[PDB]
């Protein structure tokens, strides 16, 4: 058998991403789950790269966020990416939940 | 989740009454025409969600020609909705073609399961 | 060793062999099932089976003659095996029964009985013979809407439209003197056969055959004939290979022999020198495969055909076969080529010089109909020995490496993935 | 050790060592099948893998074949490398390893596949039943191994020692120079094989007539008749087999198969009628037996069966050289009958 | 519709509706076995699950047994609920469902299990062979369904309409008040069954002698002799069976089993000699047939066989009431012979 | 990882030599006595790591009585080492009992694998 099936971890990546049998007739509303995974990776990465500069004291919280917005190189990129990506995280989450409510993805197996 | 015996009971009561028939049957016919499953080549008993043991029982008990035809209608509806079109107007399921073919098998498996549960929970009169 | 001569209307090709105890005289036409419509299909098959009729074969068997015919895509033959001293009787029977007095085989209630016979025979083919109809569907999709896709057996619904006028029209269009080669194998001399053709006036007709308006064009596609009540899952898979009289013809046959054939239950086919068996033997991916190189006058197929009961691991079988195909382009070794040279020499020597003069007559008629002269086996072995590793790599880079494939399968082929996932194996990412 | 060859100006040579060691001489049921499957496995010097991977580069293949009488070890190869294959067949006949892991991994799965293939075909089952009821312990041994008696590895070794002996085999090479072949058979291990007796018995093989057997089978239904023939009456049943196969006979549509098996002391005429439903097989074989008990004139089929026997006879190495000229009339006497399949609807022996 | 009952002062009654509808009256091969496995399935009124789950709380079970002649529908119960079981056997005979999903899910797997179990035993295989070569199309039908001919659902409905007829069955209650049983069988559906003809023929079953069959089988090896007997000669073969089973014979150590199957028009005396290796079976059955062809004095086994006949006869509802008094001597005449197992070492019929 | 053909080659060179045998064999006997696998009821051919295709081939080709005996010694060693004890000195493996039974099967499967590798990597002299 193939190495993507015989390995310990590549069998997981294969059976979730590569050979995962999807029905042929699903539409672009089924893209929102992968989009939510993308939102989560965006949020976690921009969050770590701002936590390297943020200070959580009550005298330095707002001053440190403004330090990110002014002193940190491309820190405005990270802050606006984190904030508007959280808004987009919740947009795509409402679309995921609404397509679940619509197409009956909550019923007996699931 | 709603048992098919209950749907048959309520629908038979509506159909056996002369006032309820002439009041609600055209509403259901226009509802079925607006539902639009016939434009994809599906009869309604292809639409019933099969992921429950009563429906798995009825689908096991379906004869083979109906099974092969149902398989073709399901695959054809998947390909049709993949291409984001409908079937052409001569490939639509006609009204006289939309017969409940799975329904006696569903109702028989439902009566068997209800009788099995009722005998599982009996109380002998002593 | 063999002599071909074009007499004043017709081409006589003999291959004398005085060690033989039989002699086969026949006529091979150059209109096989690629000269059909999709509507008269099977009319060459009906012509075969009314040449092999009971009423027609009793006349031969009283004289001590055996009738054998064959329907290919390019050619078709009507060969009459006899004893070596009885070949004037073979020419008299082939002249009277099939060429001149043709309207007696085509009577009604002989046509009807033979039509019922080949209806039963073609239906018995279509229900039971699974590797060969998978190769037939491979032709039907690899060459779809082109002459070379029509099944030589004939379909069940074009054999039911057929009447006696269709066989007569195929006869008057394709059984011509410019289209035939009269062939003699076994132990008859070339002067003897051409003298017996000059003696009794042997003429078929005078016309020229209808030119097919479209040449055969390969279209990468797949047909997926799944049938889950069958125990195995047969699948053929092929690229466009070389036609006959291509320069890369023997290189294509050699590269088919590099991966050879296989039988998982014959214990000496397990031990072969193919690197694909190191993959496909561990989980027993297949029961048998065989790589072919079908060559026709217009185009041809190069691929492999297999069968398996391991219907959940079809994708590993297809993936490992096609990753082995990429090794022809990138890293074919030397000993694979030398093994394929020795085994292709053995296969071609068993094929051409076998004991049967009927098969020699079919091969001779095909090769002198297409090329006008039969290539001897010494020159063919010289051509095989001339093939190097760079020739195999160049042919594989032309024909195999990242090219459109044709697939066909019946049985439990749900485990077979779709087209693009399989065609993504024809070229790897250089690893 | 009888060596023969027939030279030709071609490129492919086929060597064949024929031993009188088929199922007819089998001590246990199917030990000849297990030895035939045990033939080209590994030797004491060269392994079985090394044999295949050397002979593929040299350009020839091997094939061990089990008959009712012979075991034929055949090698097909390019002509210019004869002594490698003479020495390879010598090593196979003289020094086979006979390992228990070789029995349990290749030979027994191969024999199980062979028995499954022959078990799915009802005509082969009817032919084996017909052989076993015509001849009881001689030629009517089982052809393939099924496992109704345990055949151990020492039984296969003892059958190899009984059978592979120097007066029991005969080397025959098609498209081989006979002088070089007779030189290469010597200076080999065929000259070192033991000179045991020839197992060919020259007497008549003691048939039985009027026997009938019935097998229940799931699939097609065949009904088969079988007539044991002697040496003098081999030619008439040969022209009868090619007559009923040919288009001269009105019974040709009814008959699925009809063949005469030939040996050096007799033979067996077999006729098989095979169909899907049993009413067709019943009507067919009733008509065959009735129209054959009424006499037939086999004088049309003489020139046809000369050609058919020549076509068959150019393949084999030892022709029997039949007459075919003194055959005039046939009339069906006594015969053996087996019925495989839907066996409650097939006719019995007294109804034919 | 013959109602009989033998009252007793006990706690458990058994009811038995015996149809003349076993394998002997089967139109195809195995319809009787499939109807027998179709007996206590669901009806038009009461399901099969409701039948078991009511009859357990009332206190009795059901059992449908397929014989070579009868189909016995037995029902065992506490005494004071007889009309329930009379009406349940009535519902089973009159209105069974015969649903196709019941054929595929219950009846076919149960019959395939019965056939696998009786296939694993070579004694039952040889008994079926001995029947099928003594009498051909009558009692020599196959007992169980094996799938060699396609028995469909409609054929089971046709066979049940033929067999479940009012003049064909007999109601018999061990430990039942007979007047109450006759009152309860009337006012039920036994009286509304069709009054068809009885399938019991009153003629002799047209047997055959000297036949011999051979079945290969991996496992034990049995050899079986079998004599069809008539109505006047039933007691002699009864005292012979109990003589060879008994300790008076010197052949009881060799004989694995010996029994006479009695019918209303004849019987079959079947003797099986079974062992693991075929040489013991060969020596044993050669000694059996030799010392049976030499005469035996069956006079000592008479009082013993009166005892064993009363033992066997108290269970059944239909005694045949044999004589046992005029029986003096036995000498083996012609007989039918089957050999199952290592069939190339069990002897043939000539060597016995 | 070291091939058993290599161990047999070095060991046969040491055993055939008269100086090296008398010099190194008593040290090996003392090494085996100090290793103490025989104190748990084990021969050395059970100690070999069986998780490779050569060893799996050897354990497949090992006959049945040796297989059941080896299985019993392995389960006995597991129970003994579970109890943190030794086997009683009457139940220890004797030196004459520690015979290589798996070694010919190991060496035969090893020669087969090395021949398979050498044939997969040939270069025909052309
Ligand atoms: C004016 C609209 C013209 C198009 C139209 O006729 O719409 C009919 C269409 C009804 O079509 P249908 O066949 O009845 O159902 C379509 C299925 O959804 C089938 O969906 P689909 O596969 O056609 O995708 C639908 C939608 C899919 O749209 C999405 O899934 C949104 C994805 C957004 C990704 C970025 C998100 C960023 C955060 C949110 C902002 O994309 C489109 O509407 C493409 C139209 C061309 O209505 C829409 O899809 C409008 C979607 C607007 C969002
Ligand atoms: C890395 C790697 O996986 O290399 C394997 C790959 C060898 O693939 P191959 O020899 O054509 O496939 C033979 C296997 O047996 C092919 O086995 P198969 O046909 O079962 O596999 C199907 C196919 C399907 O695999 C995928 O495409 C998975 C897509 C992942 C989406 C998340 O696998 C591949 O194509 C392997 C390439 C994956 C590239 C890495 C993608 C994720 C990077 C993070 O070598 C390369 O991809 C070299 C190109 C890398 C370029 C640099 C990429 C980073 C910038
Ligand atoms: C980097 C390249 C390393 C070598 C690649 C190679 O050489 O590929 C060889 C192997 C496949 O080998 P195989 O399965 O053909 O069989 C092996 C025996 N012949 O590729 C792979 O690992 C699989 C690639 C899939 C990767 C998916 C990644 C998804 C996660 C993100
Ligand atoms: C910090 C980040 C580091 C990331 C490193 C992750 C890779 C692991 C290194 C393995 C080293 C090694 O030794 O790998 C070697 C083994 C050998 O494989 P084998 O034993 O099958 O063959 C042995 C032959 N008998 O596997 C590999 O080839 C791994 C190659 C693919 C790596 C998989 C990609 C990661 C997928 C993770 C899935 C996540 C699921 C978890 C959910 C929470
Ligand atoms: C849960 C669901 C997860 C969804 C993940 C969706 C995003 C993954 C897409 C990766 C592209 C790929 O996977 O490319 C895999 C394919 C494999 O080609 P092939 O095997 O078809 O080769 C056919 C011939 N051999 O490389 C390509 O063709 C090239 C495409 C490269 C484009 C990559 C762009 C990078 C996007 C980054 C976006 C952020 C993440
Ligand atoms: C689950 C995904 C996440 C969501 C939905 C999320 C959401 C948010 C939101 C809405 C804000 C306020 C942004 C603003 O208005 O300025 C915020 C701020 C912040 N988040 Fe996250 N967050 C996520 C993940 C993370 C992670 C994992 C980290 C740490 C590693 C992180 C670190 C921060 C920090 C430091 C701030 C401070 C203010 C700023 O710089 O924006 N976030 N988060």
């Amino acid at each position: 058998m193939a190495f993507r099936k015989s390995n310990v971890y590549l069998s997981l990546v294969n059976s979730y991403i590569i050979d995962s049998p999807q029905p042929s007739s699903i539409n672009y509303w089924w893209n929102m789950g992968s989009l939510l995974g993308l939102c989560l990776v965006i949020q976690i990465v921009t969050g770590i790269f701002m936590a390297m500069h943020y200070s959580s004291n009550i005298e330095l919280a707002f001053s440190s966020v403004e330090h990110i917005m002014r002193d940190v190189h491309n820190g405005y990129i990270l802050r606006y990416l984190h904030a508007n990506g959280a808004s987009f995280f919740f947009m795509v989450m409402f679309m995921h939940m609404a397509k679940g409510l619509y197409y009956g993805s909550y019923r007996s197996p699931r | 989740p709603q048992s098919f015996t209950s749907i048959a009971r309520i629908g038979d009561y509506i159909l056996k009454s002369p006032v309820l028939s002439k009041l609600c049957v055209p509403v259901a016919n226009q509802f079925i025409n607006l539902a639009g499953y016939k434009k994809l080549g599906l009869k309604f008993d292809d639409l019933i969600a099969e992921e429950n043991p009563i429906m798995q029982t009825a689908l096991r008990r379906l004869p083979e020609d109906e099974s092969y035809a149902r398989a073709y209608r399901i695959i054809r509806a998947h390909q049709t909705e993949l291409t984001h079109h409908l079937l052409p107007r001569n490939e639509w399921i006609k009204a006289q073609e939309d017969v409940p073919y799975l329904l006696p098998y569903i109702l028989e498996a439902e009566a068997a399961a209800k009788e099995k549960d009722e005998l599982d929970n009996i109380e002998v009169s002593k | 060793a063999e002599v071909t001569q074009l007499s004043n209307g017709i081409v006589v090709a003999t291959e004398h062999n005085p060690s033989a105890h039989t002699a086969s005289v026949g006529v091979v036409f150059g209109s096989g099932a690629a000269n059909e419509n999709p509507y008269n299909n099977g009319v060459s098959n009906l012509w075969k089976n009314i040449f092999l009729s009971k009423e027609n074969s009793a006349v031969a068997a009283k004289e001590g003659l055996a009738l054998s015919s064959n329907i290919s895509r390019d050619f078709q033959s009507y060969i009459v095996s006899s004893l070596p001293g009885s070949t004037d009787k073979s020419l008299d029977f082939l002249n009277q029964s099939f060429i001149q007095q043709k309207a007696n085989l085509l009577s009604s209630s002989n046509f009807e009985a033979t039509k019922k016979s080949v209806l039963k025979q073609v239906q018995d083919f279509e229900e039971n013979d699974h590797p060969n109809r998978v190769l037939e569907h491979l032709h039907s999709t690899a060459f779809q809407n082109t002459p070379l896709s029509l099944p030589t057996r004939g379909t069940l619904e074009s054999l039911e439209n057929l009447v006696v006028a269709d066989l007569e029209s195929f006869a008057n269009n394709h059984f011509l003197n410019s289209n035939a080669v009269v062939v003699g194998t076994g132990n008859i001399k070339h002067e003897d056969l051409v003298n017996s053709i000059e003696s009794k006036n042997l003429s078929l007709q005078t016309g020229t055959k209808p030119v097919l308006k479209k040449k055969a064009a390969f279209l990468g596609s797949e047909v997926r004939l799944r049938d889950d009540t069958l125990p195995k899952a047969w699948i053929s898979l092929a690229v466009e290979g070389e036609p006959v009289n291509s320069p890369n013809y023997f290189v294509a046959k050699l590269a088919a022999q590099i991966f050879g054939s296989y039988n998982a239950f014959e214990p000496a086919s397990r031990l072969q020198g193919i690197k694909l068996l190191d993959n496909i033997q561990e989980y027993q991916l297949c029961d048998n495969f065989n790589h072919f190189s079908l060559s026709y006058k217009d185009s041809g197929l190069w691929g492999f055909s297999t069968a398996t009961r391991n219907v959940t691991m079809i994708d590993d079988l297809i993936h490992f076969t096609l990753k082995q195909w990429n090794r022809l382009t990138i890293s074919v070794t030397d000993t694979e080529v030398e093994r394929a040279k020795s085994l292709l020499k053995l296969q071609l020597g068993q094929l051409y010089e076998s004991g049967n003069p009927v098969n020699d007559a079919n091969l001779l008629g095909a090769e002198v109909l297409i090329k006008g002269s039969k290539l001897s086996l010494g020159e063919a072995f010289k051509k095989i020995d001339a093939i190097t590793v760079k020739d195999v790599k160049a042919w594989a880079g032309k024909r195999l490496w990242d090219q459109d494939i044709a697939i066909a399968g019946t049985g439990q082929i749900e485990g077979l993935l779709d087209y693009m996932r399989i065609r993504s194996d024809m070229s790897m990412m250089r690893w | 050790l009888t060596v023969s060859a027939r030279d030709a100006p071609t490129k492919i040579s086929t060597l064949a060592v024929k031993v009188h060691g088929g199922s007819r001489y089998a001590t246990k049921d199917g030990v000849a099948h297990l030895l035939n499957r045990f033939n080209f496995q590994n030797t004491n010097t060269r392994s079985a893998l090394k044999l295949v991977r050397e002979s593929e580069l040299l350009g020839g293949t091997f094939k061990s074949t089990l008959d009712r009488e012979y075991i034929t070890l055949k090698a097909t190869f390019l002509k210019d490398d004869l002594p490698y294959y003479v020495n390879a067949l010598a090593d196979v006949l003289y020094k086979t390893a006979f390992k228990p892991h070789e029995l349990t991994e290749s030979v027994l799965p191969a024999a199980r596949y062979d028995y499954a293939v022959a078990e799915q075909c009802p005509v082969k089952s009817a032919e084996d039943q017909l052989y076993a009821i015509t001849f009881r312990k001689g030629l009517g041994n089982p052809l393939l191994y099924d496992g109704v008696e345990r055949v151990s590895l020492q039984d296969i070794k003892d059958f190899a020692d009984k059978v592979y002996t120097k007066e029991n085999l005969e080397v025959s090479g098609e498209n081989v120079v006979e002088a070089d072949l007779k030189r290469f058979v010597d200076e080999s291990l065929l000259s070192t094989l033991p000179a045991g007796k020839s197992l060919v018995s020259k007497s008549e093989p003691k048939f039985f007539l009027g026997e009938e057997n019935r097998v229940r089978f799931i699939g097609d239904s065949v009904a088969a008749i079988g007539i044991p023939v002697n040496k003098a009456s081999l030619a008439q049943y040969e022209v009868l087999a090619n007559y009923l196969t040919s288009a001269l006979s009105e019974l040709s549509g009814l008959i699925s198969s009809a063949k005469l098996d030939k040996f050096t002391d007799g033979g067996l005429f077999t006729l098989f009628v095979r169909d899907q439903d049993s009413a067709v097989v019943s009507s067919n074989i009733k008509k065959i037996v009735a129209d054959l008990k009424k006499g037939k004139d086999l004088s049309p089929a003489i020139n046809y069966t000369k050609l058919k026997n020549a076509v068959q006879n150019e393949s084999v190495s030892s022709p029997i050289e039949l007459n075919f000229d003194a055959v005039k009339d046939f009339k069906l006497g006594k015969f053996n009958y087996v019925a495989v399949g839907d066996v409650s609807n097939l006719p019995y022996l007294d109804e034919l």
